[PDB]
């Protein structure tokens, strides 16, 4: 119904604020690729899709560069293979909010060893949010999502038996995901404002 | 959002 | 260890914008109370509960009066006994955040008709915010949140065996009461800005 | 941050 191995294979298939948003631009072109991959998500009407991904697009690629960023140290990996680091961060004006990417995602990713069914499950819970404004029957959502977090927790409870705790402490990571997500899109609408994102882009139409 | 909604029905 | 009856008994121990500021400052002394009265809180150092409180105090808040304005039609029970209905939340420049008040949480723990228990739990697990900053051991605080939730879990799986998915259903509501709290945080610095917040407050010591 | 470093202390 919502097996773990779609969600894997999904994952497995796909001037610092010029780097930020060339990076973020990539990632969308890809993210729409990855949620066509997610089961049931292109059932959904097409209204529907349009919004769970303007809904949910920044806080999906905020998980999907904290893991990448595992292996780095006190930094992030962009997916053009650029690194943000601290000095970077600072002269973005994103410091505050790198800090708490390493802090409150990167870090613990890092620590509990999140896997990447894992990461892909807590994406497609994202993905899948019933809140979403203007959605053509929000319940529907929410029984996508029901299904993802049934799936999650069976494979952490048959993968991860000795760690009871472990699906509960997975979704807690979703909080800090929320506030980062809204603190890095605040920057993003900034160097919108400013003139510094490129121009004609898909970001800029997720930003307008 | 014409970026988007074309791209969700691009295969 | 964390006995849920503990934290039921917490719960049960404890112009619009003038009619919101008295609000929340008079359930700030209250809520101080309650976290009291949550196992092991006082146990952490002095300078940690400071730390906790400031950084959930209004996530807190409004858990609590979301979930006391179940009975309400279309409105908010504020804790003074008056009421917030659309035309004094427009009145006051809170309309959007209102809504989503109603449709996020209050509906939704109307639909699931979501008891003491399970609030309380929820509220301990965002008290115990091991992301807040300055902790002298963030770890701890980790920990009691893990001790909250594993008993919250065997609570729901207890009196809730037919609705397997229902902790993790309540766990997603923290992401919008996360979300929701940042807005509300946003409404109450412009009042304080333009002085239309009481002086000489517990809720201006919290927003200063 | 006085009034909460005060009732937190207040029994
Ligand atoms: C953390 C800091 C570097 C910061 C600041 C503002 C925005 C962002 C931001 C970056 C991306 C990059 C995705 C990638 O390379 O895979 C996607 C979405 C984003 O919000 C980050
Ligand atoms: C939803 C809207 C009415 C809005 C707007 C701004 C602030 C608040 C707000 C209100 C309280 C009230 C608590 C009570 O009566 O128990 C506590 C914290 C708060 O953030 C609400």
């Amino acid at each position: 119904d919502m097996p773990v191995e779609r969600i894997l294979e999904a994952e497995l298939a796909v001037d610092p604020v010029t780097n930020i948003c060339q990076a973020a631009d990539k990632q969308l072109f890809t993210l729409v690729e990855w949620a066509k991959r997610i089961p049931h998500f292109s059932e959904l009407p097409l209204d529907d899709q349009v919004i769970l991904l303007r809904a949910g697009w920044n806080e999906l690629l905020i998980a999907s560069f904290s893991h990448r960023s595992i292996a780095v140290k006190d930094g992030i990996l962009l997916a053009t293979g650029l690194h943000v680091h601290r000095n970077s961060a600072h002269s973005a004006g994103v410091g505050a909010i790198f800090d708490r990417v390493l802090t409150e995602l990167v870090s613990k990713m890092r620590d509990m060893q999140m896997d990447k069914t894992e990461l892909g499950c807590l994406r497609a819970i994202v993905l899948f949010n019933p809140d979403s404004k203007g959605l053509s029957n929000p319940a529907e959502v929410e029984a996508l999502r029901e299904k993802v977090y049934a799936s999650l927790e069976a494979y952490c409870k048959h993968k991860y038996p000795e760690q009871p705790g472990r699906f509960a402490k997975l979704l807690l990571r979703l909080p800090a995901l929320r506030s980062i997500g809204l603190k890095c899109l605040e920057h993003l609408f900034f160097f919108k404002l400013i003139g510094d994102t490129p121009i004609d882009t898909f970001l800029m139409e997720m930003l307008e | 959002h014409k970026i988007l909604h074309r791209l969700l029905q691009d295969s």
